[PDB]
This record gives C-alpha cells, structure tokens and sequence, in this order.
DNA sequence: CGTAGCTGAGGACCACCAGAACTTTTTTGAAT
DNA sequence: GTTCTGGTGGTCCTCAGCTACGTT
C-alpha cells in the first residue's frame, strides 16, 4: 500500500480510516486491520465507498497532506486540502514547459523510446514463447529495424522528425500484430486498422480497451495535480486531454494488446457477442461487455513487479504510480522520465 | 306597547348610533345584517366568552355572565356581558347570597381604543341602567380590548350621563319617525359591514334630474 | 373576490378519539370545497368564508396532535394549476351544466 | 357590490337533488353523479322529472338560493319561494305607493323612458357599424322618431296614456327588428309572434332567453327585500310576477334579444339542430341546449362600467344593482329611480 | 290523512307521497295506505320528511295548487308555487285593513270576546269541579263581572276603549289566577307579570309556553300567506310578528295556562330544575326544558272535537285551522271572524 | 426566480406493480423538495429545474391509473401560507443555524 | 444575472453528513435530524468534528458547491476542492500575465486604488452623518491625504513601490479606527485594530468576518476557474493567504469592518457573550455566534444597485461579479479591471 | 456507504351497513 | 329523508429489515 513513493493506496473496498494518536488505522468491519505512521507521508489516495474519521481529516489538513477520494474502480470523486500546496507551482511549470518546444520534444522522444522498447521486447518474448509455427527470422529482422529506430529516436531533436519516425512503426506493428495471435487466427482478422468507428471485431475491442485505459489515465493525472487538456507531444486543443493521449500512447503496449490476445486466445470470448450495423460497427453484447469488465478487474488484481522501483504491486496501480513519477519530474527531483528504459 | 314594557330599545343600538348615524338606522329599522371578517371575529369571541349557568368567585368578589337588565327611565333593555360584585359594607345586598356587594359593569370588545367616544357611551348606559335595578349609585366602568388584551378604566360624570340621555331621546325620536338620515361618509365606510347596502357613493353625487337631462339633450 | 384556497389536513387515529376527529374534520371541510385527492381539498372562497372555515376547523381539531395547512393562490389561479393524472376535478367557473 | 355566484343547470332526467350538510348531491337510483358546495351557487335549474327533498328546499330558501323547475321548454311550471322577512318598511311603502296611481305613473315614466332609450341607442349602434348590409336611412328616421318621442313620454301623467305610447314605440321598433338576418339564411326570418307554441325559429330562442331572464329578475327582487308580485304598472292580473316584468322591461332589449341576434349572426347555431314533431311547434336539441347555455353563462361574465353609480361591475349583476337602486329611492335617498341607460 | 276545508294535512311522519292517475297516494315503505281525489283541493300541507313526488309536484303546480312543506314540529321549510303563489289579493287586503280604525277594532273585538268567554267558562268549570278548596264566592263574582264585560266589549268602536277593557279583564283573571294551583305552593306562587327578565320560578315557565305557542301560530299564518309582521290590534314595529300576538290571544289561556297548571298539579316536575340569578331572575335547566318540550309534544297528540265545525281532530291542528278561517275571512264568504269559542 | 411550487401525488398500490411505482415516485419527488405532509411536498425552484422535474416525473407514473398535481404560488410566498397544527416545516430562507 | 443561494451551518458536534439522491441528511448515531435538498445550496460549513460521505464530497465538488470545515473560532481547515473543468485558454492567459511585472503592477494599482477609495469615502461618510460625536476636522484631514496617495498610486509602474505605500494606508487609517466606536467603549476592550492572532477581545468578531469573507471569495473565484490567493499581485510568500481576499481588499475593509462596527454601535452584542481561557485566549459564546450568523445572512440578503449598469443586484454577488469581470478583462474585451468603488 | 429490489407491520383514509333519534325564547356583532 | 354514533373491511403510505451488489 504505502509505496516508497510517499502516497497511500488503500484499495480494499468498504474499509474505514480513523485516527489513533498520530497514526492512521485501517478498520476492516470494526477490528484493527492495519496501522501506519504519518510522519513521512505526503498524500493519501483512497479507493472505495468508505469514509474518513473527521479526526483524521483534521489531522491531515493542517500538516500539508491532501486527502483524495475516488471510487473503488478508479473514477475521481473529490479532494480535501486547506491552503492548497503542491498544485499551483506544478501546474504553472506544466504550462511553461507546454509553451516551449525543446523540452516538449525531449519528453516526447522519451515516451516514444519507451514505446518502441516495449513493443520490441514483446515481440522477442512472443517469438521465444512459441518457436514452433512462427516466422522467427522475420521477427528478428523487425527487431533489428526497431532497434535502429530506437537509437534514432534517442538521437532526435525536433517535433517533426519525431512525428515522422513515429508514424513509420505503425504499419509494421499492424502487420506483425496481425501475424502475432495464435488461437482462433482463422476466425478473427486484423488486416486493416481504423481509429474512428471501427471495422473488424479486434479493432473495436482495442477501441474499448483504449477507452478504459483512457478513463484510468485521466483519473491518474487528476489525482496528483497536473492538468488534462494541454499535452507535450500532442498539441493543445479545447476538449481533448492531450497529456492523457500522450500517456496512453506510452502505455499502449503490455497493458492493452496482451489483454486483447489473452481474451481472443484461451477461447474465453466467442463470436456470438459481436454484431454489425451497416458500417462495420461491432456492437458489444451486454453479456460480452459484462465478461469483459470482469476479466479487466481480474487482470487488474494480478500481481507484477515495477521495472524501475522494483516493488511488487497490482496492475491497477501501474498507471497512477507511473504518472506520479511524472510529477516528481516536474518538481525538479528527476532528470528524465523513464517509463520502461535502461539508462 | 303591551304595558309600556314593550316599547324598549336594545343597548346594542347605542354604539351603532354613535358610529354611523345611518348604520343604526340600517340595522334596527330595516332589520338587515351583513358580516365581514371583523364582524365574524367579534361574534365568535362574544359567543365563546358566553358561559351562562356558571359563577366564578375568589372568596372576596363574584362574577356573573349574561346579566339581563332593563331601565324604565330610558326605556332601554339589554344584556350585560359581565357584572363584577365586590365585597364591602357600602352597597346593596342582592338576591341569592349573603354579604353586601358593589357593582361594576364589564363589556368586552375587539379592536383598538377609538378616538371618538363610541364604546364609552354604550358602557355608560349599562352602569346607569344597573342603578335602576340594584337601587344604588354607580361611578365606574371597565372596558376590555382583546386586540391589545388590555383593560381600561372609565369614569362617569354628569357630562356623559346627560349626553347619553340626549342620545336616547333623539334615537327614540328617529325611531318614531321611521326615518333614515344621511351623514358625512369619508373613509370610514371602507370597513362598514353594510357597505353593500348604505351606498356612500350616491350620497355625494349629482341629482338624478341633471343626469337624465344630461343624457336627454345629447 | 373568489380567491382559490387549498386546504390539507392530517389527523392521528392512534389516540382516544382518532376516528371521531377524522370523521368530524372530513365532514366539516367537505362543506366548503371539493375533494381532489385523499386528505386534500381545493375551494373557491371569499375572505369571510375563509375566516369562518379557519375558525371552525381550529375549534374542532386538537392541537399538538394534528396538522392543517392553508394555501392561497390569489385571483390568477387559472395559469398556476397543472394536472397530469386521471382523477379530474370539477371546476366551478365554467357553465357547469350536468 | 357582489360576486355573481354561479348557477347549476341539470338536464339529465330522473335525478334527485339531495342535501348532505351544506352540499347538494345529485343521486339517481342510489348512484352518485356529483356534489357541489352550496355556498358557491345562486340558482339551481331543473329539467324534466327532478325531485327535491324537503330539507334541501328548506335550506335553499333561507339563504336566497333559488330553485326552479322546467319541463322541456322553460315553462313556469314551478319555483320555490321561502318565508317572509321582517322588513315591513319597504313592503308597506311599496303597497301604499301601488295604491296611488300618480306614483304609479311617476315610476312607469322612468321604466318606459329607459326602455325607449335602450331601443334607440342600440339601433344607432347597429347602423353605424354596418354599411350596405342594412337600409341605413330608414334606421336613421326611426332614430329621430324615437328621440323626439322619449321627451314626450318623459312628461306623461296617467297610466293609460303611458300604455298607449309604450305600444306605439313597441310596434315602431318591431318594424325594424324584423330586419336583422345579416349572416344567416331565411330560416331565421322573423314573421311575428306566437305565444304558446314556438312554431318557428327565433321564437324558440327568444322564449328561452326571456324565461332565463325573468327567473333572474325575480330572484334579485326577492333577495333585496321587496315583494315581487305587486307592480307599479301592467293590469294587476292576479298571481303573476308583475314587478319582475316591470323591471325586465328595461334589460330585455339590451340583455336578451341582443344576445340572440349576436348568437345568430355569429353562426354559433345551425338550423339542423332544431326539429319538429307531428305538430310539435319547434323543440331545441340537447347539444343545441348545451351550446345556448354555454354561450349564455360565458357572456354573463363581461365587465362594464355602470352609468350612474360609476363602478366597474360584471354584466350579470346589472339586474341586481338596478333593483337595489330601486330600494333606496323608496327611502328617499335619491330624487327618482335612474333606469339603466346603456 | 285528514281533509279540513279543502286542505290536506299529513301529520304522521315518514310517509312518502306520490301521484297515481289523477289522485294523491300516501305510502309507507311500499305499502298502500291512502288514496285521495285531487278534484277539489286548494292546498297541500306536509309534516314529514316525505319529499312528495315530482309527477305530483308538476301536476299540482299546473292545476293551481301550491305545496307547503313544514317539519313534523310545525316549523316552516319551503313553499313550492308556480306563477300564482295564491296570496296576493289576501295580503293586499290585510295591508289595506291594517291602516283603518274601524275594521281593526272589529277584529280586535272578535279576538277579545273569545278570550273573555274562554276565561269565564274555565273559571266556572273549575268552580264546579272542586268544592272544598275553593272560595266559590270570589269566582262567581268575577264570573258575573266578566260576563258583563264581554257584553260591553261586543259594543266597542274605539281602540283606546278596547285596550282599557282588555287591561281590566287581564287584571281580573290575574287576581283570580293564583289560587288555581292546588299543589306545591311552597315556591310556585303567582303574584304578578314580569315578561322581561322573569322572576321567581313559575313566571318564567309561563313565558316559555307563550313563546312556543307564538312560534307555532307564526308558522300557521305562513301556511296561508298572511304577512306575519303587520298586526291588527297590536301596532306594527320591525322585528316583531304583531299579527301572531294579535291572534294568539284567544288560544293563550286554554292552551298554555291549562298545560302549565296540569304540569304543576300532576307533579310532572319540581322546582329543583330552576337555577338562580343574582337580581332575582329565573332560568330553566336543560333537563327540565327537554321534559317540558316532550310533555308539550305528547299533549299535542290529544284528540278533541272542533266547536265550530265538529270534526274530531288533534290539538296540534287548532292553531292552523283557526288561522285558515282567518284567511277565509279576508277574502271569502265568512260574515265575521270566528273565534275559538270552546266550552 | 427561485419561487415556490407545491406537489402532490396519489398512486394506487393495489394494481400489478403499484408498490414499485409508489416507491419510485416518492424517491423522485423527494429529491427536489421537502415533505410537509404524507403525499404532499413543497419546494423552491426556478423554471428550468421545474421543467426538469416535471419531465422526470411524467414518465414514472402511468396515466389512466394515478393522479399528480402541481400548484405554483409566486415570488412572494411568505404571506400565502398558514400552519395551525403540529407538523412544522423548515424554511429555507431562515439562516439555518443547525 | 446569477441568483444567490443559501448556506448551511452545522454547530452540533459529532454529527454526520450523508447523501441520499440529491438530499443532504444529518445523522448522529442513526437519528435523522433533517434533510435539505442540494439544488438550492451554495456552500456548507461545519464546526467541531463532523464527517462527510465521500459520495457527498464528490457530488458537491462536481456541481459547484463548496464544503468548508471550521473549528471553534473559525480556524480554517480542510477546504473541499474539485478538479479542472476546462476553459484552458483562460488559464493560459492568467498564467502568462503573472511573472511579468507590468501587468502585475497594473492589477496591483487597481486593487489598492479600490481599497483606498473605499476606506477614504467610508470615513467621510461616517463623519457626514453625525458630526457631534467626533472631530470632523481631523477626519477631513485624513481624507485629503488619502486622496493625495490616490494620485501617486495611479502614477505607478513597479510592484515593489506599492507595498511601501501599503504601509502608509496601513498606518494612516489605524489612528482613526479606535475612534470609530460610539457606544459601549469602556466595556468592549477597544485598543483599535491593534491585533493579536490568537485573539484578545473585540477581535473575535473581526477574525470571524475575515474568515467568512475569505471562504466566500475563494468559492466565487473557483466557480469561474482560477486561483488567486497567492497569484500575480500578492507576494510569493507561502502562508500569506490574502490575495484571494485582496480581490476583496475592496471588500475586506468594507464588508467586514463595517459589519463589526454596525453590530457594536447598534448595541446588539453584550459583553457577557465572550469569555477568556486560563492562558489568555478569547472565545465567543454559542448564542452570540448564532446571533452573528443570523445577522450576517440577513445583511447579505439586502439588495442594492451596482455602479456599472445599475441592474438591481444583491450583496452576496459582490465577490462573484468581481471574479466574472476579471475573466472578461483577461479575454481582452476591456482595457483594465474596473474595481468596486463605494 | 449508496443504490436498488423483495418483504412485513402497523397506522391514516374512506366507503358501506345498522340503529335510533329528529322542536328551545332574547339580544350582541367590525370601522388603520 | 337527515344526522349522529358505532362497527367492519379494504386500500394508500412510510418506515424497519434483509440481500445483492458498484467500470460503459
Ligand atoms: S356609509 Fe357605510 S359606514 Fe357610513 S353610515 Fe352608511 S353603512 Fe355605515
Ligand atoms: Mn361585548
């Protein structure tokens, strides 16, 4: 819960928070489930329909601690704080760096380097896992191509070059992704990619996964103090959460497509739940979306290890914590922002 | 006049005659009545505060409700709202009990004390009326105003008594003449409950001949 | 005048004379207006009838156990009343022919 | 100064007017058809066979809520009349005055003066707003005829003379009353008077208007305090509402037949509504009756300004205030009774 | 049930009434109880909560018969009439006669002669009935005085003289009245008349009786259309029914004083039911008042004969029938007003 | 405008799904106002919130089976209300010092 | 054109705020004290230890309703702040205008100009009603010298200058404040605006007024979408939360000091309504607090006319409009901020 | 904790049945 | 035909109570 990052991540639903002396107590239906100190904490994030003992609220407000309250799943509800601390300077720095282009180019090239690393290693593991019926040398050649592209992106200096060298990898990934899946390959196809109302079932279910990750990343930004509607690589525009999209593109790897292949394979999803209305639209059936959301929650419960921090956690906390490091970049404690990087 | 005991006028007429010399004429000669909000409230208070067949005493004084009275000198009969008898060896013994008591008339109403005499006159009659039956001398009166819930003493002198006598004489003359006069209207007939009868408007307007001739020539 | 006045009552039948009070209040209030829903009446009265009805009901009920509310809509009520359901009320200003 | 309370017309047959406290209830073989508060009524009119419980009539008589019974065509079958009240001054004055022929003339002067003024002014209103539709100069000639005649009527002395002049004015006004069918076909052409059977149209509406106006004038006069069956004019035929006829002689012209002409000219009624039996004179129709009564009760709520009293009052009160302006004259608060000179 | 002088009174309560053919029919819960022809009736008077029948209402109102509905105790409720209403020439005749001395004195003579005859005959009857407890000489002397006084009053022509004779007759009867009581003289003693605030017991009782009788007679007049407030002997003043007081002189003694003395002598009540007042006034108790009313109602059902016409009828119809005769005097074939000369 | 309107309902619970309709109607009407009596609420609204409430409440009830009445007083409602019994109502212009 | 909404004060300790649909309910060990609809509330203030349901905080934060927690003597704690709702260009403009001394000194110029104008004119008004109590001359004196500073403030281009001038307006007015009182001077410990933050009498009401005004202005500004308690004008020093109230430095001197002085002069608060602890702190009695809050709401309800267009406006809208105009200036439609000048 | 869905447990509110009766003086009563 | 007082049953109405869950 209490990560090395100075936040509290109480995620068990229907818990309670109360105050004992100078420490927080997590009550689990009227017995002392947990006890934590408050001497080194900086912010508290609370999931679930719960409460806080007003003594805890009063003790947190004075000593520069913000109490953020969400739902269980991760939607954003409210924030409690006195004379606001740690938002004005952070947001002003965000806007100042948004004005200039050199730092924006640096950050965007960092993100694209992370994405290409993730995809290349995903292909490496995919060809290692099942070396029976797969084009191994083709995937190796694509791997060398993306290694050179990774070096070039690390050698980038302008936004236009970054956009040009990003756009190239899309079609290569599209073809290799269509070749990637193992089970039910005959039954589902990925010949063409469409962002606007989609054709093919796989594209639509990618769209749904993208929307879920969208809501998650938006809440991830909102819970720390940064904006939503001005981005670094994507240009500013009224009504579009550009920073959200930038982080989406950074994390569109393991967290989205691996879930796609897992749902498609293992015969956990069937063709009876997918439909067609005159334009390729895949109207998700209610049972299909119920199973999808249950599977998403189950996956979020899966434990992994952070590549950078090293601390064991859930999948559901992977975005927020990652986004939180972004804040520690804008506060001057970090030199860069590696999501998945060697350095 | 059955035996001269029938040609009597009620004490309720005195207040009306004092207020709107037309109003007494409308009520007691044409025998008609009409009620508005204030009249309803007044009647309801008078009815609720009416508790006959019961006496209330405090060991020293006695109180009587709905006391029937009449006076031959003025030929005026009526009902006193409350009579208070006090114990002292000064007055006249009265039928029913022992000891010697003096009398005080009490009449409740609803409204602020009025700049004109009005209510006073009515009360005075009561006191004077009582002197004929309980053979004594009365020189005090009590008025209770329930809108302020206050109580005011009223002295009596020869001025008030002579005014009451003259008023009764003139009232009897008007009754014998079956005549309803006219008064200066002004703004008091905005709560005159008989405003839909006495018609203050036509009292000031032009003669009928001028209007008919006015609409005849053109 | 003929101002529109709305009367609602609410009596308690758990006490000694609850049913008697309910019967008497319903009979006393039905004398001036009509019934649109249970425990509500709407009437078209002058000021004097309103005062008389108020005095009668105030004398009849007992305090600290019942409730009575009197609203008045003024003389422009035709554009203030809206009905949706299926319990129509006869109005008393149209030709009123049976 | 009153409120012009409403009025109840019951048309469905075989009902029964019962009383529950202050409510009038319409029962029909134990089936309830409705109930109305009785403080919001003025008169209750019954059609056909409608019986009344003695308690109901006894309650309605004492609060000047009149009850009337009609068979099919507004006949005078039966009304209700209550007790007498203790206001002997007005009744003694009225009886003594009616015993004196000179005062009879001094009142009939104003009655007929108001009547002829009503006729003339309405004729001029009709002429000036209608162009080629009417014979204009004949209307104009009748107008100065009436205007000169009114001054002569104003100085009459004996009842017979006033009756003669009233008849002259009546014929000289019917002569042009026959001329208004402006916006309807020939079936609404006046062709004289028939008394007991309404053998034609127009009569079948004028009869209804006259009955519904008489039953209002009588109620107003008995409300004010007078007795309504002895008169200042007419031959005193026994047992007829003579004073009601006298007081209606003024608003009949401007309040009933003007209404029928307005109803016809607006084409609010169609000749298909009426029908006829083997002889059957002319009988109106149930939807036709409903339309007549709806238009009547709708017009009875127009607000005017009264000429003499100078107040803004509703149309239906006019037959009441006039009667009240009668009463005070008997007590001498005026000089002579001002008739309605709309 | 009974038809007297072309009128029809239905005195028994709860009997519906309807029309059949051209006849009136009485009913009592679907039981045929009476049939009467309507060829030669003049009015209908009801006493029950009947309601009549609308067929008969229309029939009579068309055939110039008015209907009057009362209550079973005689109070006036309503009058159904058509155009005629009947009483116009009668009321005009009353009003014309009310303002002349000759005719008013004639009718006053008619009333007073009946009064003195009834008083004298009652005195002589009581002398005859009871020997021992009577000063016979005083009563016989007063009887001779009253006979001479009646013969004199028959020939009066001036209002003042008739008023004086009435006063003298009243004085004689009053100075005789006290010894009429033959039981419970302890507190029941008559020593004068004081109508307003009545004093000392029995006086109040007498007053009450008069009031009831007056009201009864009042309703009687309204049955036929006589204007109850314009008298003949008594002069008219607003608020008082002068003609009722004129009429109820002849019926005052035999019908009120006899009733009171019967109540006193038969020990029908005791003085415990009268409460006290400080000035000497006397009032009645609710229980005593109700017993008085019940006794009056029961006595009203006594059945006697009619001295002038002979039909055997109840006491309760005496005030009406007489009143009817009064009406038949004003416009009819009556030579002179017939008093209630009852031995 | 922030002016007062009074809402009354009458839904029958003997029909097929009467209990559910009653529950939903009461819950929907309690959101925008205050309960002064059983089946009688009063509330302070503008035009837009009143339109929203009317459109929301028109669908929960069913016509030809229920009754619903809306009365509208005006912007000076302080002098058009009387209370006599023992069911006091909180006013929302009183400083509300809880 | 917006309309004012109410405010809910909670003083009972150990209560609980809970959500039900759109109603806020108060409980204390499952005892429903009352429920209030949330569509006609503007803010919610709580004393003591009161908790809220996270659904309620989410609802209020989404729908622009401000929750604030307080303790005994208005010691501010735990404001409820929501999220970023959009209009990003307005925030861009505001963030660019800061850290540039030209526009910053323009806005400081207008702010302190408004403050000085209000102080001077209020002092002149007070010496204008009743001149017998105090010395008019000296009061007039102060007036002109403040007027002098006015010219200087308009001829200013540097922020570092104005702070110094602040001290002058902070030392050329305190010398009048002690003479501001009229009645009960000896009882109320009245050492002028000599202040002590832990409270030393006749400053409890002053601090209470300041806290209420600060919360009100913070909510009014956040409704439009900007934060200015430490912004372009006020110093970068943390913990000096006054610029949000410096937007109301036009109103901090006026609407709070005037309120305190009116209560004191109108003899409506008695010295028994306060007390002091053992150590020396000063607190207010509960009944006095209720009286103060009732008076504050009643004053905030009273309705006046704005100088700009004259559309008839209420007092609680005084902060809100001052926010809204600050938007329109940053959109470039006007030239410079027009402050509130009475 | 909030949002729904099922119960039940009493009160409020009103429409039918059943029975037993059913009559009372005269004066007071507003007016910014 | 009313009017008042009991008795009966059947339907609106709100609260206390137990289960089953919270993403588009
Ligand atoms: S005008 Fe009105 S108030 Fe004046 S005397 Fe006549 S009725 Fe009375
Ligand atoms: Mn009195």
């Amino acid at each position: 819960m209490k990560k090395l990052l100075n936040t509290l991540y109480v995620t068990q639903p229907d818990t309670y928070l109360s105050l004992d002396g100078d420490n927080v107590v997590l009550l689990k239906e009227q017995e002392k489930l947990g006890r934590l100190p408050l001497h080194n904490l900086e912010a508290i994030v609370g999931f679930g329909y719960t409460g806080a003992s007003p003594a805890l609220m009063g003790y947190c407000a004075e000593r520069n601690i913000s109490i953020t309250f969400l739902t269980k799943n991760g939607r954003f509800l409210a924030r409690v704080v006195g004379e606001s601390r740690g938002n004005v300077v952070l947001r002003k720095t965000q806007y100042r760096i948004s004005e200039n282009d050199q730092e924006s180019t640096k950050i965007a090239r960092n993100f694209i380097t992370g994405k290409v690393y993730n995809s290349k290693w995903m292909l490496e593991r995919m060809t290692r896992e099942h070396p029976l019926r797969v084009n191994v040398e083709q995937f190796k050649a694509t791997s060398q191509l993306l290694s050179v592209m990774m070096q070039e992106i690390r050698n980038c200096d302008s936004l236009e070059s970054l956009r040009g060298w990003e756009g190239q990898a899309a079609i290569n990934y599209n073809k290799v992704f269509d070749q990637m899946i193992l089970q039910q390959k005959e039954e589902f196809a990925f010949h063409g990619r469409s962002r606007r109302p989609p054709k093919d079932n796989v594209n639509a279910m990618l769209s749904f996964a993208y929307t879920l990750l969208a809501n998650d990343v938006a809440a991830a930004l909102e819970t720390v103090g940064l904006d939503a509607y001005v981005g670094f690589m994507h240009q500013d525009r009224p009504g579009r959460a550009s920073l959200a999209l930038d982080l989406m593109e950074e994390l569109r790897g393991l967290y989205a497509d691996r879930f796609v292949l897992s749902l498609i394979n293992r015969k956990e999803m069937t063709a009876d739940g997918f439909y067609k209305k005159e334009n390729g639209a895949v109207l998700m059936t209610d049972e299909a979306r119920k199973t999808f959301l249950k599977a998403w929650q189950t996956k979020k419960q899966e434990k992994i290890t952070h590549p950078y921090l090293g601390e064991k956690m859930s999948w559901g906390l992977v975005p927020y914590v990652q986004a939180l490091l972004l804040a520690r970049f804008l506060r001057g404690d970090l030199d860069e922002y590696p999501p998945f990087l060697w350095k | 006049a059955s035996n001269e005991e029938d040609r009597y006028l009620m004490l309720s007429g005195l207040q009306h005659f004092q207020f709107c010399k037309r109003q007494w004429a409308l009520i007691h000669i044409e025998q008609q009545w009409e009620e508005n909000v204030r009249t309803i409230e007044g009647q309801h208070l008078h009815k609720k505060a009416d508790q006959p067949f019961m006496k209330e005493k405090r060991g020293s004084k006695l109180t009587v409700r709905a006391m029937p009275i009449q006076s031959k000198n003025l030929q005026i009969s009526g009902i006193c709202d409350v009579v208070e008898f006090v114990q002292d060896s000064e007055g006249i013994e009265l039928s029913g009990v022992s000891g010697s008591y003096k009398a005080f008339p009490v009449e409740y109403k609803r409204g602020k004390p009025k700049k004109g005499d009005e209510d006073i006159v009515q009360l005075v009659a009561q006191a004077m009326c009582l002197e004929e039956m309980l053979v004594c001398r009365i020189d005090k009166g009590y008025l209770f105003y329930n809108e302020i819930k206050h109580r005011v003493e009223v002295p009596i002198t020869d001025a008030l008594r002579d005014k009451v006598v003259q008023m009764a004489k003139e009232m009897h003359h008007y009754y014998e003449n079956r005549h309803t006069p006219k008064v200066k209207t002004g703004p008091f007939c905005n709560n005159c409950s008989l405003q839909s009868i006495c018609l203050p408007k036509l009292m000031n307007k032009r003669s009928v001949k001028r209007y008919i001739e006015g609409r005849l020539s053109e | 005048g003929s101002m529109l006045v709305l009367i609602t009552y609410d009596v308690q039948t758990s006490s000694m004379g609850g049913t008697k009070r309910l019967r008497k209040v319903a009979k006393a209030c039905q004398n001036y207006g009509q019934r649109v829903q249970n425990s509500v009446f709407e009437c078209i009265v002058d000021s004097t009838q309103l005062t008389s009805l108020k005095l009668e009901l105030t004398s009849l009920i007992d305090e600290e156990k019942d409730s009575l509310r009197i609203y008045r809509l003024g003389n422009n009520y035709k554009t203030k009343v809206e009905h949706i359901g299926a319990k129509p009320s006869i109005d008393l200003e149209d030709p009123l022919i049976f």
